[PDB]
């Protein structure tokens, strides 16, 4: 059994509108992890129990080099905890905000690893729904680690659909902004938005007001820098097609359409999943407590059976 | 630019 007192709480890594992520050290092993702490009272009040159970189930049942692995999943009288592997390299958002834009080869490396992770998720009948730079992390070696499985949906095979209006505003697919249901192709639109941000240095559509932003996603056409390579323009135009049926990856073969696109011609997909490719950036962390790749807004902050959640209480064998 | 973006669920 795993308890709250088995860990040392060092510093805050990130904070959401629902929960917080703290860098912890396991007392018995000396190993460092990232603990996502969620408050039970907030989750029950917002009727978000199903999504939280799914987040646990996806973290427990997935095994891929580009997905954050779960060590422990436990609960107390008022809190829900996820002890995940710590991504020392920070968010892709931190790096992109600093560097303004990435080269096409650097974007290709990250994009290839995200595609590999999304292929795996879709093959396990899981749709991610929240692809964004804040959810795409880098480990100590510089490889992608997708975190935050909070909006995942299980049991979505082939052309199966979802009905929940969810995601992140700036990353929402046009079909999600329409009534009724949507398919797995929403993840390819999300991939398109992050690839656009990485290669063009800005979001494809932006406005501070959500109502105006939604109009842009549904109605405005994408623009590309004149100097962007034709293969990159084609990848982005394909991933950012408004109709999911016309979108790259929106067909019956799903990930295969994205994998076989000319932008990824130089990529060996088996070399990607086996981590044989050299990272274009290696995090320069000196210790396991070095949080230089996390925002100061978070790290400088000081940290201080009827309610039983099902399908929790996990411990990893590997 | 672009500020931090958070998720939602209806
Ligand atoms: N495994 C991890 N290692 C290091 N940092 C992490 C890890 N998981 C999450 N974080 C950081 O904590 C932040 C928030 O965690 P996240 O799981 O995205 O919370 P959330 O409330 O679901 N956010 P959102 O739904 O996107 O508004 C992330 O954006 C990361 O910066
Ligand atoms: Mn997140
Ligand atoms: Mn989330």
């Amino acid at each position: 059994k795993v308890t709250m007192n088995d860990f040392d709480y060092l510093k805050l890594l990130g904070k959401g509108t629902f929960g917080k992520v703290i860098l912890v050290r396991e007392k018995a092993t000396g190993r460092y992890y990232a603990m996502k702490i969620l408050r039970k009272e907030v989750i029950i009040a917002k009727d978000e129990v199903a999504h939280t159970v799914t987040e646990s189930r996806v973290l427990q049942n997935t095994r891929h080099p580009f997905l954050t692995a779960l060590k422990y999943a436990f609960q107390t009288h008022d809190r829900l905890c996820f002890v995940m592997e710590y991504a020392n390299g920070g968010e892709l958002f931190f790096h992109l905000s600093r560097e303004r834009v990435f080269t096409e080869e650097r974007a290709r490396f990250y994009g290839a690893e995200i595609v590999s992770a999304l292929e795996y998720l879709h093959s396990r009948d899981v749709v991610y729904r929240d692809i964004k730079l804040e959810n795409l992390m880098l480990d100590k070696d510089g490889h992608i680690k997708i975190t935050d499985f909070g909006l995942c949906k299980e049991g979505i095979s082939d052309g199966a659909t979802m009905k929940t209006f969810c995601g992140t505003p700036e990353y929402l697919a046009p079909e999600v902004l329409e009534d009724n249901d949507y398919g797995r192709a929403v993840d390819w639109w999300g991939l398109g938005v992050v690839m656009y941000e990485m290669m063009c240095g800005r979001l494809p559509f932006y406005n501070q007001d959500h109502e105006r932003l939604f109009e842009l996603i549904l109605m405005e056409e994408i623009r590309f820098p004149r100097t962007l390579s034709p293969e990159a323009k084609s990848l982005l135009a394909g991933l950012l097609k408004k109709d999911p049926k016309q979108r790259l990856g929106g067909g019956p073969s799903d990930a295969k359409e994205v994998m076989e696109h000319r932008f990824f011609l130089s990529i060996n997909w088996q070399d990607v999943v086996q981590k044989k490719l050299l990272p274009p950036f290696k995090p320069q962390v000196t210790s396991e407590v070095d949080t230089r790749y996390f925002d100061d807004e978070f790290t400088a902050q000081s940290i201080t059976q009827r309610t039983h959640f099902p399908q929790f209480d996990y411990s990893a064998s590997i | 630019g672009r500020p931090r973006t958070t998720s939602f669920a209806e």
